[PDB]
RNA sequence: UGCUAGGUGACCCAAUACGGGCAUCGGGCAAAACUCGCGUAGGAUUAGCGAGCUGGGUCGCUUUUUUUUUUCAGCGGCCCAUGGCUUAUCCUUAGCCUGUCUUAACGGUACUAGGCCACGGUGGCACUGAAAAGGGGCCACGGUUCUUAUGAACCCAGCAGUGUUGAAUUUUGGACAAUCGCUUGAACGGCGGAUCCAGAUGCUGCUUACAAA
RNA sequence: AAAUUAGAGUUUGGUGCUGGCUCAGCUUUCAUGCGCCGAGCGGUGGUUUAUACACAUGCGAGCUUAAGGCCACGAGUGCGUAAUACGCGAGUU
């Protein structure tokens, strides 16, 4: 009976518009929320939603929120990325009074890759202070660290490659995340993906080169960049487990290149010449383009791969990127010969 | 994938298409004839009724309408009364003009000839077409003249 | 047909089923190894590639 | 072909004899013990039984063999065989069983 | 034939094997599975149970399996 | 179980049949020579005679009224076996100056020719010349271009 | 696939237009010539 | 979601030296559940469907979780387009298919084993479980017993066995040894009226005089 | 080397039709009489065919370190259901 004061309190909240009054429940669960939040396409539904239910949102519902925006992002037309913004802005004191109360390592890492998920391409920004303490927070534990799944663990190092400005990343928490974070997943090596291996890889490259205690850590990313590059190495040519797409393959040994360029002949380039060299067409052009500038840094010559990739390189047409393309190749390959 | 005439359009974003199927029984071995009749959805309503549609499997959208609407190939031509009148306009208007541009040459004689012409440059116009698929040859099959 | 059938002129089951004797390897004839009690891998014995045609 | 013959072709599977309602043996109760005559060219008095069956309804049986000794209130084993020389009686008592056994010196 | 049916069941797996326990005249036992499809579900983790395991091993396509722990004294005698 | 299983054998080999019939048309469809829908014909539980629907259509579309020519001409046939006369007289078609073709070449009968009922031509219709006429038509609309033959 | 169509399909449908056209022709030669000049001395002959 | 193998343990047990359980992760293949295309007993002495009888919008339809991209239904509430079917509904028969028998075949009809569904004396409903109940939970009915009458207990379409009817229907057997299942990290462990072995009993295939080595 | 169509008697003064009845065929039952029940190795089969009738009694799901952890697979019947059934064929979120 008490349905029109429930309706009042809708009313009071959000104007007559909106199908989520007639909807309206004080007594929601989360689940019933990230669904609800799942069932719109538009940022004025989600406005609706967020000034109906900011009392109630939990760390689920600002992820499936951010996933909402990028879906508005590719498909409402009439999007604005200033309301967007300001509603992103919005966001941030919720989290700080609940997330950072409450946050298991699970849903925190949804809302980075939500937030990274946001900046892909196919700018909207967080303030980078909220990430950090968002990606120390989430692995302040170990145990759940230590129970954390591989897929989870590559994604959290995936936001914080998409995320972070380049003058950050010799902050100390995104280390001290870095330290959890090895700490943990040397021991289940075994249990990773190879995606999520190339992802690690990309983001060790990427963070680590950035007294004693630093060069520790300069020195502990050597080693896992030893290590799991040697894993994803025995893991390509196994033919017994999955075999790892050759763009990873390619893009951890760019990442490679990248530690070997920053820091100053492994199997791992040899079988990425081969899977390249064999996959071409399936290859995009700049990781492959990118590994000739490991074959550059190391000085080893593949031979059928590089005549391989001088097929590849006559194939691109004439064009702005694509002749970048070209001129990058054409000088990495005057670099070797 | 269906190739069925509509016989329903009075339905919300919905057309009723009805497919000719034939199933087979054993007993008399006849092949029969049977038309099953399927909702299907379609998303400009430009389907007037006569028209022929493709329809495919899509996800369901209702309790019973379960496929969608590809594409119509032969349209149905369909009744408009002002152009209606336009046609008796241009059309009588033809006849009159032609029987006074003709009106001895009986009209009938000069129609006549229009027509034989109008055949002769036709059977000058395919057997050249003849021609140039084939050259100089005797009609006797175009299947000899595959080799 | 005649010479082979010429030419040919235990069984306790109960099975309790040990796995006491030797073990032979549409089926696929002739028979493609016979396996033995201590792993090892050996070709046909003679009466047993008689007695596989004569089961036939 | 023609479409009136498409449905032109489970009928009645039809039990030859109704009254035993397609089992072979149905036994029952005598309620009367009584001969008739027959249908010429035969005139010898045939001896006859109205039996309440198993089944609860009532046909005539043809009594066989040198006498019997059935009377009232007596159970018997019943036939499927026929008598022809009175018209629409199928039964007959089958001789072996029960108050009506078989006949002296046959 | 997973956990669900009963031995004698129409089964998805298409063979236990041509298969005869009963001694046959000499190398009494029977020829092997027929192939190329053992192969798959074992490695697709279809399980074995305790007997088919040790055939398979006895049969050198698999390794064998030491099945007794200790002894103490079995009755022959139960049938 | 192999009437269940021995549905869908002819299905795959009924596909080539439409295609090796009709280039450019398309569980198979069946377009007859008749109104615009093709025709379809697909799976069940007892099998089906694949290449009725697609073998008739082939005939049909090729040789039109194939099935009533062909009754009528064999009929026909029957007709004057059992009745003692020595001319079978039809109404020409494709399929019967083809198939009479056909009957002459094998021999069953001796030959054919077109003739017209003649009491019924007009002043000047075109008449049936067999001397100055090449000795074997092989169209039909070489021998429907006159009346009633 | 496309040796049946285009050295078949296109060729034996033009066999087939050519023979209804000749035969349309013969029909069309037939309707102006004996029948516009019998009709119109019918015309005459029947006004007269 | 469920299994099996891996890899992990600031855990627990075992260990004159090392393996199990227990939690989590992920590779393999897998079930499940839904959807639609067709098939399907006769009856006009069933002719309109007493109905949301079909569709469109709006919600509710109890989770985010790897890169360019991703998540059913009238199922309920509301409007609404007024249509949807016309062997439509309604009745009564009936588990369905492969089978088995026969026919030369097409067909026509009681089983074998086994595929799937349904049901558990009747009817309604819920917990848990990923999925629901044949000896699990609650209520009402109908039976069967007993009460000092107030109320409780039980439900063989599981096995044997009893009783009616029937022309006719079996032993209140043994056993976990073989499977196969459930379970347990000792122990050829525990249990299973599944099954395997024996009985009675139609059909069958197959032997049968004793003596003596 | 593909293994594929049995009639006769009955109707009438006789003959031929007209369709029906029966017998000879195969399969089938704790069918019903009459007769044997020597002993063994086996196959198999009972839809207690029917009553989805009422059940005496006994047994069928217990295992395992009081407490907790695992026991929806197997067996039976066909009431209801003429179609979320069942079969066949495609694709699965």
């Amino acid at each position: 009976m008490r349905k029109r004061e429930l309706l009042n309190e809708a009313r009071a909240l959000v104007p007559e518009g909106s199908g989520w009054l007639e909807a309206y429940t004080r007594n929601i669960s989360p689940r019933q929320l990230t669904w609800r939040l799942g069932k719109r396409d538009s940022l004025a539904a989600m406005t609706e939603g967020w000034q109906l239910y900011q009392g109630k949102f939990d760390t689920v519902a600002m992820a499936a929120l951010l996933r909402r925006l990028r879906h508005a992002q590719l498909q409402d037309p009439g999007f604005d990325p200033l309301a967007a913004q300001r509603l992103l802005d919005d966001l941030v004191p919720r989290l700080r009074s609940v997330g950072l109360r409450f946050g298991k390592l699970r849903d925190i890492t949804a809302y980075l890759h939500a937030l990274a998920k946001l900046r892909s391409p196919a700018l909207l920004t967080q303030p980078d202070a909220l990430v950090l303490d968002l990606a120390v927070f989430a692995t302040r534990n170990r145990t759940e660290l230590l129970h954390a799944s591989p897929q989870r663990l590559a994604t959290l190092l995936w936001a914080l490659m998409r995320l972070l400005p380049p003058q950050l990343y010799g902050s100390e928490q995104l280390q001290v995340v870095l330290d959890r974070m090895a700490l943990a997943s040397l021991g289940r090596l075994q249990n990773f993906a190879p995606l999520d291996l190339r992802w690690a890889a990309l983001a060790f490259a990427t963070f680590g080169p950035h007294e004693d205690v630093t060069a520790r850590r300069q020195s502990r990313n050597a080693r896992v960049i030893k290590a799991l590059c040697d894993e994803l190495a025995a893991r390509s040519g196994n033919l017994a487990l999955p075999q790892p797409e050759p763009r990873d393959l390619a893009l951890a040994a760019h990442a490679l290149g990248l530690v070997a360029a920053a820091s100053s002949p492994p199997a791992l380039l040899v079988k990425a010449a081969g899977v390249a060299a064999r996959s071409l067409p399936a290859l995009s052009g700049e990781e492959a383009v990118g590994l000739v500038e490991t074959l550059a840094v190391w000085g080893l010559r593949q031979p059928a791969l590089l005549e391989a990739l001088r097929d590849a390189a006559g194939r691109w047409g004439e064009g702005e990127q694509a002749e970048a393309l070209r001129g990058r190749l054409q000088a990495a390959y005057t670099r070797l010969g | 994938e269906f190739i069925g005439r509509v016989v329903s359009n009075r339905m919300q974003k919905t057309v009723v298409v009805a497919v000719s199927y034939v199933v087979w029984v054993p007993k008399y071995k006849v092949y029969q004839k049977r038309v099953a009749r399927h909702k299907a959805r379609d998303e400009s309503q430009a389907s007037v009724i006569g028209d022929i549609v493709r329809i495919r499997k899509s996800r369901k959208f209702s309790r019973e309408v379960s496929y969608s609407v590809v594409d119509t190939l032969r349209k149905a031509h369909v009744y408009d009364p002002a152009a209606a009148a336009a046609l008796v306009a241009t059309r009588d208007a033809a006849r009159a003009a032609a029987a006074a541009s003709t009106g001895r040459s009986d009209p009938w004689v000069a129609e006549a000839a229009r027509r034989l012409d109008a055949s002769a440059a036709r059977l000058a116009a395919l057997r050249e077409l003849y021609e140039k698929e084939v050259g100089p040859g005797v009609p006797l099959s175009g299947a000899v003249l595959a080799v | 047909a005649f010479r082979r059938d010429l030419l040919f002129n235990a069984w306790p089951a109960n099975l309790r089923t040990e796995l006491t004797r030797p073990v032979v390897v549409a089926t696929q004839y002739p028979p493609v190894y016979v396996a033995a009690g201590d792993g090892a891998k050996r070709p046909l014995n003679e009466q047993e590639k008689v007695y596989q045609e004569r089961r036939l | 072909a023609t479409v009136g013959q498409l449905l032109g072709g489970a009928k009645t599977r039809k039990c030859r004899i109704r009254q035993l309602d397609g089992s072979p043996f149905k036994k029952g109760i005598c309620l009367r013990v009584y001969t008739t005559s027959p249908k010429k060219p035969n005139s010898a008095n045939r001896k006859l039984a109205k039996v309440q069956l198993s089944n609860g309804l009532k046909a005539l049986a043809y009594i066989p063999g040198e006498g019997h000794n059935l009377q009232e209130h007596s159970m018997v084993l019943v036939s499927g065989n026929g008598v022809r020389d009175l018209p629409g009686v199928k039964l007959r008592i089958v001789r072996g069983r029960y108050d009506c056994a078989g006949v002296k010196d046959r | 034939m997973e956990k669900r049916q009963a031995r004698n069941s129409g089964v998805r797996k298409e063979d236990v094997g041509w298969w005869d326990p009963n001694p046959a005249a000499d190398g009494n036992m029977h020829l092997g599975l027929n192939f190329d499809r053992l192969k798959y579900w074992l490695t697709a983790g279809a399980k074995p149970t305790d007997k088919v395991a040790e055939l398979l091993g006895h049969a050198g396509v698999l390794p064998k399996v030491p099945q007794p722990p200790h002894y103490n004294p079995r009755d022959p005698k139960d049938d | 179980v192999s009437k269940l299983r021995q549905t869908t054998a002819t299905a795959a080999r009924a596909a080539e049949v439409m295609r090796a019939a009709f280039p450019g048309a398309t569980t198979i469809a069946v377009q007859l020579p008749r109104k615009d829908v093709p025709t379809y014909v697909m799976a069940n539980q007892r099998p089906q005679p694949w290449e009725l629907l697609p073998m008739k259509a082939a005939a049909m579309t090729q040789y039109p009224n194939f099935f009533n020519n062909s009754c009528t001409f064999f009929g026909s046939i029957k007709r004057d076996v059992v009745n003692g006369v020595p001319f079978c007289l039809l109404r020409p078609s494709r399929l019967a100056l083809d198939m009479a073709k056909v009957v002459r070449n094998l021999g069953i009968v001796d030959g054919f020719e077109v003739v017209q009922r003649r009491s019924r031509l007009g002043a000047h219709d075109f008449v049936w010349l067999p001397e100055q006429q090449p000795q074997e038509p092989e169209h039909l609309y070489d021998t429907s271009l006159f009346r009633q033959r | 696939a496309r040796m049946a169509e285009l050295l078949r399909e296109k060729r034996v449908a033009t066999l087939v237009e050519q023979v209804r056209k000749a035969e349309l022709e013969h029909k069309l030669a037939q309707v102006q010539l004996q029948r516009a000049v019998r009709r119109q001395e019918e015309l005459h002959r029947r006004e007269e």
